[PDB]
RNA sequence: AAUAAA
């Protein structure tokens, strides 16, 4: 039992502080036209003040392959972790576990800050609005809750009668969509909590959903092998197209912010890329996962870079246009990895797994022996 | 290495 | 919501250079370019050496690459210019119009070439085959465009490098190789990319290939390939014909490659251990790095390399008896400027182009292997990247101008970088230094005559009398002399070789030696004399009715000769010219005439025969051609430059000024005709409101030129550089007359009359150089300058500077206390750099640093901001006092917590030290405490101090050297800029745009008003103030400008929670500093800025009706005129990402003044308006923005 | 360039609360919002739905949750929401054990 | 005071 009333000795904490890199980048860009004028960083341990954030290395996205271990964060009463998300300005990291509790960790020194009970069922979904004002969560019981930055609940209602797997906002975040194990997708009005449309046609459980960045389009992935991926029109509720991308269950479906690409993960050990303008043929197939692929995440700064997780605890990195992986590690976690989340600057990555653990990773330092 | 008084005039007007 | 953009200072700083036949095939010229400007220079070797400007052009775009090629049957080279987003243009010089001609323009911008990527991180690059058979262009890093040469151009095709025999992924460089029977291209690429942080798992990633291009069959196989090269290769250079091959530059290595021999490579330091498996040997006596170096070939086996830091090395390729390279030789020659490009001009001449300093022309000679020594010959001025700017008052101003209602201001900017850092002081107008003033009302015209070039007499013309004064030790009036005093004089000057004086009266002409009369000639042409012109031996006078007679000085005396001139039309004005440049061919003498019908003619003086004729002179054609209403009042031919080699023509017609320059044109038509043409020159001088208005002078403070009198006086100077300078002189008022004056009390000065009847004796201030777009003084610092601030009470400047030192310790935060590790390496190790900061005071009386007034910070402490701040004080009459405040941070890597400090300083006055009148000022520190986090921005708000510490913003109160907190608020990731007006604060973020804050004093609360919800990489922010509308002006990484407004009642603001964009404009430069000033229009202010490419601009608010009226003119000018390189003005200013487009382009609107009156009226009628209204609108903006 | 003789539209709009709308959900915290000027002068017929803070008196201790940005009560919070270091709460460890292990402790050590 | 010392 912990209540913040026990005397403790002074402790020095490990940290990853981004301020010196930002200062160095601000100084560099005054007299440098672009990365053509940037001086080289030697692979020696004495070159510690020559680093810049990823925004200063637009021509070399390989700097953001985070394969250096930092810290493991674990609760006192540990349970499998399902969702991890960053606060819109990167001040804190929030964790959603199977006990229905939220846990907050400091963004600079990854130590415990606070805990609260949010749901009576395991937490499944968590998203932030585009205006950074609202947080939306859903649980295994079919309920949706509204939160603010101070972790205060202001609204609660039941959307589905079964488990909800994901939610996503509209470009002006006045509408949002949900998917559930009942096999339907529904459109809601945020300010009125009013149902507007029901999208039927998958024929089995719906596991993922996404909203287009600008165009007003919704993509869903299901477990049915006849209808794995479908495209919907939120205004009218009619179906547009069907994609037979995978022969197994589709786990993730994410849209790039450029508005052209679609990323998919499945249980057949594969990840695929598609162009939504021409759905006749595939663009690229990413092979290398020895087991199922269960999580993906686009990099916030580099357009063609993303990371993926596996059911065996693996963690790999890929680039669009390259055939093989650009890095990874065989045993990052034990058990299945559930979610991934990039820091807003893009220099830190977080993982959440079924082994009751969350971990932090960062970029390799120059001169590292890497052994 | 290689990188490149006042009112002193009087007018004797007739 | 409406504004107009104007350019006040052109950019400086060169990026490309080459040496080609621009004008003809007999001479080669130096061609340089930077951003939007192009220059052509000549080498004048008998002046010492000097670069002379020959032509200059500007484009509606930024130049990305540059090359030249010689076509088939052509008399000139053709330039190949590349523009952003895959544009290629071919241009050539046009003889006959003295301008540029466009031959082709190609677009490759189909979306299918981008492969779905939206952000482009690659710049187009152009290469030309050495034999001139083809050209290549790489776009988006994946597509290669080929231009075959024979019309002169063949159709082009595109090659995809991802579908070759191999797959090319990350291309580093590409060059054409010498030799070979077909165009062969060498490419450096990296299929599997890596970075220095992960070398231990991925080491040898660079490869190289060569492809042979078959133009006719459009096939291209691979003939040579290598696979395992160091991961840190940077560039390649093609070796010339006798040896062949290629030289590849790496960060810590140097390689030589060829098709039929094993590779040869060496190591330059010890940092190659454990980073590469390529077989390299140790080069003895060399410890360097080649990561950002420039190189060029001097001979077939010698190369000149310019390192980062400015060191110059000479590299020799040591070959065997079969032209096989087997060794290298390095020689350290000298140190010079930091360069962006270099090119060899002539044997023994080099040019170094600089963007961070002044471009240099060097000269190298072989010392008596071979060794060379270098030496500076000439330099080109560059005010560099303008990082920060401050506005202050000049130290000295004459007492006669100290009651002017307008303020007297100057600008100080931080320029350069590293060893080239400096401060630049900039002024726009010329302020004379008055020596003495006299009151002589009733005079209209005056002259000075030389009696070893000191003026001896001063002649003043009254209504019905003339006054004569001697100018020696004292100025005295003469009552008896050989001059004429009973009537006004028309002209006075020197005839002969400064041995005689000629005085012209309305009744006759007089010849004088000293004060004694020699000869008098009565003149009765039927009308009184109204004008007179004087050549070296020739004198020409004209009566009121148009009669013309000429006099000649014969051994002396004056003889009469009657010119044989026809009487088909009356003569109105004339002028005489003496040519010493040799351009006027069919010392020589000429005469120019203007007739009532509107024709201009030129004659030879010994025999009045016609050699030139223009049919419609007063209208103002852009080019004057030989053809053998507005009223013309005056003409003048002068020759300026070095040795008087640049003729110019000045015309006064109606209320407009025309400027022409002469260029040779040897037409093969006719016989006995002048081989000259004239081209119009743009300017912004207004004459809108017989005494001559143009007055030529030589040797005024070492300058020669022409002074222009009238409502807006201007100076016109051309030096040996060859560039035309126009400097206004708006102090005092309109100038009536002007004359040079060289006296013992006025060494190389001048005279002029005020409109109040005051005669002023003046000299030019000696601390500025006038051979520049603006008068400027550069103060070298030998270190980087970051911030500058002006202290009003003390009238001094504070500058924060930094310098580099080797690093020796690595801080660690593992233990309870900070620990340090000493770096221990071998003798071939390259040490990392470490920066140390300081703050010092500069005096404006003499631009020098004040001794014993220096502040030194801690070891790893960096200055992040420094400003002048007005804080509350209970010791003044206004309740505020001025201080200088700075914020700092300690940088020790990513694994140590960063904390900062706040410094508040004052400047006081103390007793000066003996023999040191400059030591009367010193610092006084009031607050130097450390804070609980890094300090990133500072500001003031209604007497309080505002600071950004971490992800929070605090307000403080200062009392007895103590800061007390009052309020705080949570903010975004990183705040680097803050400004405030009244009780509002505007804050900028590195990645999350801007936000607006409000403070309430009664309840002591800080709150958010509104913010922008979309991402943006901000550079700087300021305000826009028209009458009662407040706008927020923002800079961008994509080189844009945007204006935001707070509109609670608009439906798109969601109740006022979002800021709405209202104006847009794409400027082709980055902006990092802003400042404001009032109009010279009730409550409007002008916002100025300085760019990182060395330019100055401004934004001026406009009324809606005027904006809508000028938008039609802008559209007509866009659609009905040709432009250089075939570019589109409207597309250039479009926002780079919907755009709102509420800003006018003032550089395009200037083309309306360049047209003739006929086409002006033709264009005005097409849009249903009148030229007078357009002229008034265009001149009002020029009038209201005349500051500094 | 002084602007002390100009009355901007921004100032009038802010002073008159133009465009303000009632809060969408009951219980929202008004943290970081301005203080309602109408309420202090017997006005603001909006009740608890006002987007601005209605201030009640008799508060003398700084809210520690508000310092960390995790205050849930908002207007009903009974602790001072101002930045005043002289009214901070007393240190628990320094008053119960006699010593404090934090070198930069902001709580009062009495 | 709702976990200030997890
Ligand atoms: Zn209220
Ligand atoms: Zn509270
Ligand atoms: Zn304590």
């Amino acid at each position: 039992t912990f209540d913040g009333k026990r005397m403790r000795k002074a402790v020095n904490r490990k940290t990853i502080d981004y301020n010196p890199s930002v200062i160095k980048y601000l100084e560099n860009r005054i007299w440098q036209r672009d990365q053509r004028d940037m001086r080289a960083i030697q692979p020696d341990a004495g070159y510690y003040n020559d680093l810049v954030p990823p925004i200063g290395m637009l021509n070399n996205p390989m700097n953001a392959v985070t394969t250096k271990f930092v810290r493991t964060s674990t609760n006192k009463v540990k349970c499998p972790v399902f969702v991890v998300r960053w606060t819109p300005e990167g001040r804190r990291l929030v964790t959603g576990a199977s006990s229905g509790e939220f846990t907050l960790w400091n963004g600079l020194t990854f130590n415990f800050e606070t805990i609260l009970q949010a749901h009576d069922s395991p937490v499944r979904a968590m998203t932030w609005s585009h205006n950074d004002m609202w947080m939306l969560t859903a649980d295994h019981g079919g309920y949706v809750k509204y939160w603010q930055s101070n972790m205060n609940n202001v609204k609660m209602f039941q959307a589905h009668k079964e488990a909800i797997r994901e939610a996503s906002f509209s470009p002006t975040d006045n509408k949002f969509a949900t998917c559930s194990d009942d096999g339907t997708v529904r459109i809601w009005d945020f300010l009125r909590c009013h149902e507007e449309r029901i999208l039927r046609g998958h024929g089995a459980d719906v596991k993922c959903v996404d909203w287009h960045p600008t165009k007003g389009l919704v993509v869903s992935g299901s477990k049915d092998s006849q209808q794995p991926i479908k495209f919907w029109d939120p205004k009218t509720g009619q179906s547009l197209a069907t994609l037979h991308a995978h022969k197994n269950t589709v786990m993730e479906v994410k849209l790039n912010l450029n508005g052209n690409w679609l990323l998919t993960a499945s249980r057949d050990h594969l990840c695929k890329l598609f162009d939504i303008r021409n759905l006749k043929e595939e663009l690229q197939v990413f092979r290398g996962h020895k087991k199922e692929a269960t999580a993906v995440a686009w990099h916030p700064v580099h357009e063609g870079l993303f990371a993926s997780g596996g059911s065996d605890g693996s963690l790999l990195f890929w680039h669009v246009g390259v055939e093989k992986e650009v890095g990874g590690m065989e045993m990052a976690h034990e058990g299945m990895i559930w979610s991934l989340a990039w820091h807003p600057l893009g220099h830190i990555l977080c993982s959440g797994s079924n082994d009751h653990t969350s971990k932090f990773w960062t970029r390799n330092r120059p001169g590292d022996k890497m052994r | 290495d290689l990188s490149d008084i006042k009112n002193s005039i009087k007018l004797r007007l007739n | 919501m409406y504004a107009v953009y104007k350019q006040a200072h052109p950019p400086t700083g060169l990026e490309f250079s080459m040496y080609c036949n621009f004008f003809n095939n007999s001479e080669r010229n130096l061609v340089v370019a930077g951003t939007s400007q192009l220059y052509v220079y000549r080498l004048n070797r008998d002046a010492r050496e000097k670069l002379e400007l020959a032509a200059s052009f500007s484009f509606f775009g930024n130049v990305m690459s540059m090359a030249s090629v010689q076509l088939a049957g052509a008399k000139r080279d053709a330039l190949l210019l590349s523009f952003k987003d895959a544009k290629l243009s071919v241009v050539e010089y046009d003889p006959g119009t003295h301008d540029l001609k466009t031959l082709s323009l190609h677009y490759f911008e189909e979306p299918e070439l981008r492969d779905g990527f939206v952000q482009n991180v690659h710049t187009p690059r152009v290469r030309v085959d050495p034999d001139g058979r083809c050209a290549a262009m790489l776009v988006y890093g994946t597509r290669l465009v080929v231009l075959p040469f024979r019309s002169s151009f063949l159709p082009s095709y595109i090659i995809d490098v991802r579908a070759l025999d191999e797959k090319l992924l990350n291309i580093i460089d590409l060059q054409f190789l010498h030799g070979y029977y077909e165009p062969t291209l060498l490419i450096l690429f990296e299929p599997n990319q890596t970075w220095p942080g992960r070398v231990a798992v991925r080491q040898d990633t660079c490869s190289i290939v060569a492809i042979s291009l078959n133009i006719t069959q459009k096939v291209h196989p691979v003939i040579w390939s290598l696979t395992s090269l160091p991961f840190d290769c940077t560039q390649a250079l093609a070796v010339p014909k006798p040896i062949g091959g290629v030289v590849v530059f790496a960060v810590n290595s140097l390689l030589y490659l060829n098709q039929s021999v094993p590779p040869y490579g060496v190591a330059l330091n010890s940092l190659t251990t454990g980073t590469t498996a390529f077989p390299l040997r140790t080069q003895e006596g060399v410890r360097i790095t080649l990561d950002c170096a420039q190189a060029t070939f001097i001979s077939y086996d010698k190369m000149v390399i310019s390192l980062k830091g400015g060191e110059i090395y000479v590299l020799t390729l040591i070959t065997d008896g079969m032209r096989s390279v087997r060794a290298f030789h390095f020689d350290k020659a000298a140190a010079s400027v930091l360069t962006t490009s270099m090119v060899t001009m002539e044997p023994g001449y080099l040019f170094l182009g600089s963007r961070l300093g002044n471009s240099l022309l060097l000269k190298y000679t072989e010392k008596l292997l071979a060794t060379y020594s270098f030496e500076v010959c000439d330099s080109i001025l560059n005010i560099g990247p303008c990082a920060n700017a401050a506005v202050g008052e000049p130290a000295f101003l004459s007492e006669e101008f100290q009651n002017s209602p307008e303020p007297d201001l100057e600008i100080v900017v931080c320029s350069g970088h590293g060893k080239n850092g400096a401060l630049s002081v900039l002024q726009k107008s010329i302020r004379p230094q008055v020596v003495t003033t006299f009151e002589l009302p009733g005079c209209y015209d005056m002259w000075t005559v030389i009696a070893g070039r000191r003026h001896g007499f001063l002649i003043l013309s009254r209504e019905d009398s003339t006054m004569i004064l001697q100018t020696g030790q004292e100025i005295m009036e003469l009552d008896t002399s050989g001059f004429a005093t009973q009537g006004p004089t028309v002209f006075a000057g020197n005839i002969g070789d400064n041995r005689y004086i000629v005085q012209v009266s309305p009744l006759g002409i007089r010849l004088l030696e000293g004060v004694n009369q020699l000869h008098f000639i009565p003149v009765d042409l039927g009308a009184p004399i109204v004008q007179c012109a004087v050549a070296d031996p020739y004198v020409v006078i004209m009566s009121a009715e148009g009669h013309v007679t000429m006099f000649l000085l014969k051994s002396h005396r004056l003889a009469l000769h009657k010119p044989p001139l026809h009487h088909q039309s009356k003569v109105i004005t004339l002028c005489l010219y003496r040519d010493l440049s040799g351009m006027f061919t069919t010392p020589t003498h000429w005469c120019l005439l203007v007739r009532e019908n509107g024709t201009m003619e030129i004659y030879q003086l010994p025999d009045w025969r016609l050699v030139f004729l223009v049919k419609n002179f007063p209208v103002g054609q852009r080019v004057l051609v030989d053809s053998s209403l507005p009223l013309v009042k005056e003409v003048l031919l002068v020759a300026l430059g070095s040795r008087q080699s640049r003729p110019y023509l000045l015309v006064h017609v109606d209320q407009e000024l025309l400027i022409y320059e002469a260029f040779p044109h040897d037409s093969q038509l006719g016989q006995g005709n002048l081989k000259v043409r004239f081209k119009k020159v743009p300017h912004n001088i207004n004459f809108r409101e017989r005494v001559a208005r143009f007055r030529y002078f030589e040797d005024i403070y070492g300058y020669s030129g022409v002074f222009i009198c009238g409502p807006s006086p201007h100076w016109l100077l051309v030096t040996g550089r060859g560039a035309l300078r126009l400097h206004p002189m708006a102090i005092d008022g309109p100038v009536d007359s002007f004359a040079p004056f060289h006296n013992v009390n006025c060494p190389r000065g001048f005279l002029y009359f005020n409109r109040q009847g005051e005669l002023r004796i003046s000299v030019l201030p000696a601390y500025l150089s006038y051979d520049a777009p603006w008068p400027v003084r550069k103060i070298p610092l030998r270190c980087t300058a970051h911030y500058v601030a002006y202290h009003v009470e003390s009238k001094v400047y504070a500058v924060a500077t930094s310098t580099n030192t080797p690093c020796a310790r690595i801080p660690r935060m593992t233990g309870e206390e900070k620990e340090f590790e000493t770096i221990e390496r071998d003798e071939r190790y390259i040490h990392p750099q470490q920066e140390a900061f300081s703050i010092q005071l500069i005096s404006p009386v003499s631009w020098e640093a004040i001794p014993n007034a220096r502040i030194e910070l801690q070891e790893w402490e960096h200055v992040t901001c420094m400003k002048t701040v007005s804080l509350r004080s209970e010791e003044t009459v206004s309740g505020l006092k001025g201080y200088v405040a700075a914020g700092t941070c300690l940088m020790q890597g990513e694994e140590v917590t960063c904390r900062g400090r706040i410094l508040i300083m004052d400047v006081i006055e103390v007793v000066p030290e003996p023999g040191q009148p400059l030591t009367k000022n010193k610092f006084k520190v009031l607050y130097e405490k450390e804070q609980k986090g890094p300090v990133t921005a500072l500001c003031h708000c209604n007497g309080h101090l505002v600071s950004a510490i971490g992800q929070k913003i605090f307000l403080w109160s200062l009392r007895a050297s103590e800061l007390t907190g009052m309020a705080f608020i949570d903010t975004q990731l990183y705040i680097h800029q803050m400004i405030s007006v009244k009780n509002f604060i505007l804050a900028a973020d590195v990645m999350k745009s801007i936000s607006l804050l409000r403070y309430q004093e009664e309840s002591k609360t800080l709150s958010l008003v509104s913010r922008d919800a979309k991402p943006l990489e901000v550079y700087s922010v300021d305000f826009m103030v028209d009458n009662a509308q407040l706008g927020f002006l923002v800079s961008d990484r994509d080189r844009n400008l945007m204006v935001y407004m707070y509109l609670p009642e608009a439906k798109e603001s969601f109740g006022g929670m979002r800021l709405l964009r209202r104006a847009d404009f794409h400027v082709g430069a980055h902006v990092n500093t802003f400042w404001r000033t009032p109009c010279r229009w009730e409550n409007k202010h002008i916002t100025w800025f300085a760019t990182l490419d060395g330019g100055i601009g401004l934004l001026l608010p406009m009324q809606e009706k005027t904006y809508r009226r000028l938008l039609m003119l802008q559209n007509a000018l866009t659609t009905m005129l040709p432009h250089h390189a075939g570019l589109n003005p409207r597309a250039f200013r479009m926002l780079h990402v919907n755009a709102v487009r509420n800003v006018l382009d003032g550089e395009l609107l200037n083309r309306y003044l360049y047209l003739s009156t006929m086409e002006r009226s033709e264009l005005a009628k097409k849009i249903g308006t009148t030229p007078d209204i357009i002229l008034d609108d265009l001149l009002e903006t020029d009038r209201v923005t005349a500051h500094f | 360039a002084s602007v002390d003789h100009i009355k901007f539209d921004l100032e009038i709009a802010v002073e008159q609360q133009l465009g303000a709308q009632p809060l969408p959900f009951p219980g929202m915290d008004k943290s970081g919002a301005a203080v309602c000027e109408f309420f202090l002068k017997a006005a603001c017929g909006k009740g608890g739905m006002c987007p601005f803070r209605h201030i009640s008196g008799e508060k003398t201790v700084v809210c520690k949750h508000w310092l960390r940005g995790l205050c849930k009560k908002g207007d009903q919070c009974e602790f001072l929401h101002e930045y005043d270091m002289t009214k901070m709460p007393e240190c628990y460890f320094y008053s119960k054990f006699g010593e404090c292990s934090n070198k930069e402790c902001p709580f009062l050590h009495i």
